């Protein structure tokens, strides 16, 4: 599958002026697009080569439709303030990220459209694209008001429509990188944490996209006691590491196998010692 | 509310002495997303740090990489400063080679 | 490429 999404945050500025507001625009794990409040540009910027191409039409449209996102963003931070009875001293910061999938079939699979408010669900679209999940009775008022003025039909008309076309158009663009997939790039080390014990060490690093699984086993069933799995973090360079250790007692190294999956190998990967 | 940053202080590439690499201080899990990141060479602040823009997890928790060129030695030390409303001090998470 | 359609405030 392929996904396009983009990630809004408005962050309320009680002090003095109005709200940081950042927007990034993501195809699966590539950032492409970028626009800061704080920036000197006040424009849409690319952040990848593919969409460097895109005509001064795209990136005038880009810029007038992210800045009236943040204004839309700025008067959201006033209602929320008012629907929550909170004063105007206190920071507040409201969260949108939407878009949609492809998928096997390279057709429509999936859409989203997701509101929070100091970090919690406020409101969502359902994966049907026609009812809303409000958390509470703040955003059961918005429910109210986006029913009367069919939010779920506009939004379903751009995930079904320009949103998936738009994805296609940056997958064929950008094939060079964004439909090639990279391996992770795997090893075990060995360190002593005493005169008994060891600990192996599994490595994937410079892998594409993300989303990777790594587990040991050892005599060949699933092992997690004396197990430790980093979260997935990024390399700088576009690519993704993790790890995962296992302590094992001195001698015994050959019993354990880590074992990598990932959508660039077409069998998992088996690490022994 | 509040949740507090995890940090991961790591390299780029293999850590190598005398070879140029890339020290990276990777902040997730976070709310909200006001935060002080410093990379340190022995307990001093690097000037020259970028940052990743802004963008956040299913659970709305932000995350940042903040990143340097840099040469690792035997003697230098490297660290990330993390300073968040979340903790009553900053955290100095030191950079382990091989982490 | 965003949404057109003039966002609707909550
Ligand atoms: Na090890
Ligand atoms: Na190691």
């Amino acid at each position: 599958s392929h996904s396009m999404r983009y990630f809004f945050t408005s962050v309320s500025r009680p002090g003095r002026g109005e709200p940081r507001f950042i927007a990034v625009g993501y195809v699966d794990d590539t950032q492409f697009v970028r626009f800061d409040s704080d920036a000197a540009s006040q424009r849409m910027e690319p952040r990848a080569p593919w969409i460097e191409q895109e005509g001064p039409e795209y990136w005038d449209g880009e810029t007038r439709k992210v800045k009236a996102h943040s204004q839309t963003h700025r008067v959201d931070l006033g209602t929320l303030r008012g629907y929550y009875n909170q004063s105007e001293a206190g920071s507040h910061t409201v969260q949108r990220m939407y878009g949609c999938d492809v998928g096997s079939d390279w057709r429509f699979l999936r859409g989203y459209h997701q509101y929070a408010y100091d970090g919690k669900d406020y409101i969502a679209l359902k994966e049907d694209l026609r009812s809303w999940t409000a958390a509470d009775m703040a955003a059961q008022t918005t429910k109210h008001k986006w029913e009367a003025a069919h939010v779920a039909e506009q939004l379903r008309a751009y995930l079904e429509g320009t949103c998936v076309e738009w994805l296609r158009r940056y997958l064929e663009n950008g094939k060079e990188t964004l439909q090639r997939t990279d391996a992770p790039k795997t090893h075990m080390t060995h360190h002593a944490v005493s005169d008994h014990e060891a600990t192996l060490r599994c490595w994937a690093l410079s892998f594409y996209p993300a989303e990777i699984t790594l587990t040991w086993q050892r005599d060949g069933e699933d092992q997690t006691q004396d197990t430790e799995l980093v979260e997935t973090r990024p390399a700088g360079d576009g690519t993704f590491q993790k790890w995962a250790a296992v302590v094992v007692p001195s001698g015994q190294e050959q019993r354990y196998t880590c074992h990598v999956q990932h959508e660039g190998l077409p069998k998992p990967l088996t690490l022994r010692w | 509310i509040q949740r507090t940053p995890k940090i991961q202080v790591y390299s780029r590439h293999p850590a190598e002495n005398g070879k140029s690499n890339f020290l990276n201080c990777y902040v997730s899990g976070f709310h909200p997303s006001d935060i002080e990141v410093d990379l340190l060479k022995n307990g001093e602040r690097i000037e020259k740090v970028e940052h990743s823009d802004l963008s956040f997890s299913k659970d709305w928790s932000f995350y940042l990489l903040y990143y340097t060129e840099f040469t690792p030695t035997e003697k230098d030390e490297y660290a990330c400063r993390v300073n968040h409303v979340t903790l009553s001090q900053p955290k100095i998470v030191k950079w382990d080679r091989d982490m | 490429k965003l949404v057109v359609v003039g966002a609707v405030g909550v």
